[PDB]
DNA sequence: ATCAATATCCACCTGCAGATTCTACCAAAAGTGTATTTGGAAACTGCTCCATCAAAAGGCATGTTCAGCGGAATTCCGCTGAACATGCCTTTTGATGGAGCAGTTTCCAAATACACTTTTGGTAGAATCTGCAGGTGGATATTGAT
DNA sequence: ATCAATATCCACCTGCAGATTCTACCAAAAGTGTATTTGGAAACTGCTCCATCAAAAGGCATGTTCAGCGGAATTCCGCTGAACATGCCTTTTGATGGAGCAGTTTCCAAATACACTTTTGGTAGAATCTGCAGGTGGATATTGAT
């Protein structure tokens, strides 16, 4: 069992429902996973770059928050 | 003593805001005497505007504490704040809404 | 243990004048603090860009004011400016 | 025996209501934590994570995917369907400027 | 007939000819003076007595045509997604809702 | 010492100009309602940009809107322009 | 006397770049000796990458001077430059393209 | 005063090295001039915050490098970092 | 339209996680008084370029006519997702060493600052050079009738 | 498939606008050389909280079944493209007065740099407090079969 498959149909189905979606094609599950992988790669890459620069080995909430902000995806509620 | 903030009739920290402005400066730049006052009044005002709507959102739910969900309700529900606050509010969810064409049985 | 400044107590005071009998959860306060930090940053940033465009070194209340007109949507700006002129006045006239 | 079945689409509308009412996270936690750590491992090894960091990543991802499902639905409805398909997610990402 | 049927390109043929043509050129496609009046008129309704460096107006025109052209590419994707080849107001609206704009 | 009143200049963005813009954007067929929609969308876009440009102009106490004013206004709204400044 | 640029083996102006960093400083801000050097190298390198590609395009069009149209074909044409340069390039038009379902 | 700084003489030098018999129109040079200013403002900006987040007041070559890794796409970053490194090392080899 | 199976709703209830009221200590703020410093306003004014008016002519907008074919309405059928209930494997939760993240103090390599001398990019201006816009013409497509 | 009608592509060709090549100059830039200052790498360390591990919780994978969705097919009205006639208004070229922008210089209200004193927001450990999430029950609504 590959990690990305830990993001299961049921979880993907719940996200879509909160998104007001009514009926889901079967191919949607793999596509959503690719999309999440790309989103997470873009953000983690920036978080880890802030970590290394600070010479730490622990990615912190702030590193994630500054990474999200850099990408135009500002998040409130975790510092900064 | 009085204090800049009290002297201006504000709750927000004029002294602190001032200090902070001296650090968002052009190498050797200066900060006007009143600039901090003005800034502090602007932050105080917006904070009041959001608490006021978040506060109504919680009273209309017969509850005492403003939560992230209340803040999400107040912000996405007001055209001007919605426009100004693009950040994701952790724990806020979305405004309920189902497209007319999905709601159905039709006839 | 080094001090982390926050706007929490000032947010709480403003809360009290607005809904004297309402509270605010921890997670909600954290959001408000992020909101206040974010808005101050966008404002000081525009104001210093304004100063630089005009070959000036001082960030005066006049830059803070144009920055508010550039950052806030109509009504919000109308009142905010109004709240700003009003604090400066009350402060200019004092001892 | 007991023959009771809801019509296709009735439970689905009930789910939309339930999930738009609530605010909790919807992806199970450990699975998401594992995914995060694996993606990070390709950028740097022996990394640890504050707990609040993994949580911020999960809050950002879910807000992103939920909002992407809203635009995706708009694209399916624009094409007169009620079923979202990969081409709708694609059209939506293409217009957002994310391309992929 | 006598001088028989005067030649006529089928609907769509000249339109494709046009996309090839404008896509390979770079000139401003909106006439200049009328676009300058539109600018002066909108500016005036915000603050009277304003003057304009001529390059300020040229900057707004370049920005505007670059914004419209990119909006018609997105609108064209919404029409085709709907199996049409004709762009409609609903295609433009869909593109702007997804882009996160409004009006 | 004179005049001239500006009115309805949005009709100066003519149907042929809109068709040219759509051709460059790769559009093959255009419905009849696209033209008034495009005008409305251009008016809003210019209003937002001219509004910010004029705000920089006034801030600087000038009466002349400069190419720089337009360029900073385009930048604030995320629509960077190269060729005059940026 | 060797210039800091010459000392670094660069065409881009180190002294000036150092000056500009000191003035975008931030109060008690300091600018290290080598920060301007590294900056001039990134700037000179990006500039080199864009001209290399624009110059190839002005050449496949049997022409000597690079125009905004060449800068635009070069940038939209390269995945990474396209991603890095979102600005509108005045006078560059677009990359020719027609959707298969329109042909 | 009146004299305005430009990067045009430097862009010309670089153009001569990559395309010895190629010229550049003034419109094109204008774009290159904006492009360079834009990239520099973006790098200095990221380097400042970067320093800020770490409670540092000095912007070193180390901040510029991280700024560059955050701003450029994969491959452009590698080559730029290696050219940045090369020029620092050479520069310090004279002092 | 009549049941029957279930979902939904609301009044009420209580335990504990999250909030709060309390005391105290202190590095750092924040305010006052006094002295030096300087940015930028006010004023004079040189000098660019913006509004404007003039005239001439053809590129291009407007308005019409006509019919091709695209959009949208309807019909219909195969198949794909929704619903569901059986079956156990993975997540969640609460408890515990030790890894790093922070706080602290040391002390020099590095960065500021100022004085002298030198090298240079910007710019003003008469000036001789040249790439290419855009017009011309004929060779090769491309298109649409039949 | 031939074939008449246009469109397009392409390489040659040429007057000039936009470019590249000096001449003379000058404030500001940029580097050399001492003097004074200090930010933060470097080492040591205490204790938060991150990884891990056992047990208790509960959501997911699975296979069947068929309702109803998507899309293929077919029809057809009416709207949009193509072509054409007519002529207007944008473009082009030039000169003109002068609004307003921008350079230079003087001088003070406003802003900074200490020194000194006093209040305060943040943090620690604790005691008692409480809003409300989450669970009940019973009334009523909803949904789907007949
Ligand atoms: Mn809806
Ligand atoms: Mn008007
Ligand atoms: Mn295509
Ligand atoms: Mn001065
Ligand atoms: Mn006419
Ligand atoms: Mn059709
Ligand atoms: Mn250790
Ligand atoms: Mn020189
Ligand atoms: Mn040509
Ligand atoms: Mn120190
Ligand atoms: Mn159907
Ligand atoms: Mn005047
Ligand atoms: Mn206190
Ligand atoms: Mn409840
Ligand atoms: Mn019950």
């Amino acid at each position: 069992r590959d990690n990305i498959q830990g993001i299961t149909k049921p979880a993907i189905r719940r996200l879509a429902r909160r998104g007001g979606v009514k009926r889901i094609s079967g191919l949607i599950y793999e596509e959503t996973r690719g999309v999440l992988k790309v989103f997470l790669e873009n953000v983690i890459r920036d978080a880890v770059t802030y970590t290394e620069h600070a010479k730490r080995k622990t990615v912190t909430a702030m590193d994630v928050v500054y990474a999200l902000k850099r990408q135009g995806r500002t998040l409130y509620g975790f510092g900064g | 003593a009085v204090s800049r903030s009290q002297r201006a009739g504000l709750q927000f920290p004029v002294g602190r805001i001032h200090r902070h402005l001296k650090s968002r400066t052009t190498s050797h730049g200066r900060v006007g005497a009143t600039a901090a006052v003005y800034s502090a009044a602007i932050l105080e005002y917006l904070t009041a505007e959001v608490l006021e709507l978040a506060g109504n959102a919680s009273k209309d739910l017969k509850v005492k504490r403003i939560t992230p969900r209340h803040l999400q309700l107040a912000i996405r529900g007001d055209e001007e704040l919605d426009s100004l606050i693009k950040a994701t509010i952790a724990g806020g969810g979305v405004i309920p809404h189902i497209h007319k064409s999905l709601i159905g049985k039709k006839g | 243990k080094t001090r982390k400044e926050s706007y929490a107590i000032y947010v709480y005071k403003v809360l009290k004048q607005v809904h004297p009998d309402t509270g605010i959860s921890s997670k909600a306060m954290s959001i408000m603090n992020s909101f206040v930090n974010d808005v101050f940053e966008r404002i000081a940033g525009e104001a210093s860009r304004l100063a630089h465009y005009n070959k000036r070194s001082t960030i005066t209340s006049r830059e803070i004011q144009t920055a508010v007109r550039l950052l806030l949507p109509g009504e919000l700006a109308k009142h905010a400016v109004s709240e700003g002129t009003k604090a400066v006045t009350k402060y200019t006239s004092a001892k | 025996k007991k023959p009771h079945r809801y019509r296709p689409g009735t439970v689905a509308l009930r789910e939309i209501r339930r999930y738009q009412k609530s605010t909790e996270l919807l992806i199970r936690k450990l699975p998401f934590q594992r995914l995060v750590r694996e993606i990070a491992q390709d950028f740097k090894t022996d990394l640890r994570f504050q707990s609040s960091a993994v949580m911020a990543l999960q809050e950002a991802s879910e807000a992103y995917l939920v909002a992407l499902f809203e635009d995706t639905n708009l694209c399916a409805i624009h094409a007169k369907r009620v079923t979202i398909m990969p081409k709708d997610i694609q059209l939506a990402r293409r217009i957002r400027g994310e391309r992929a």
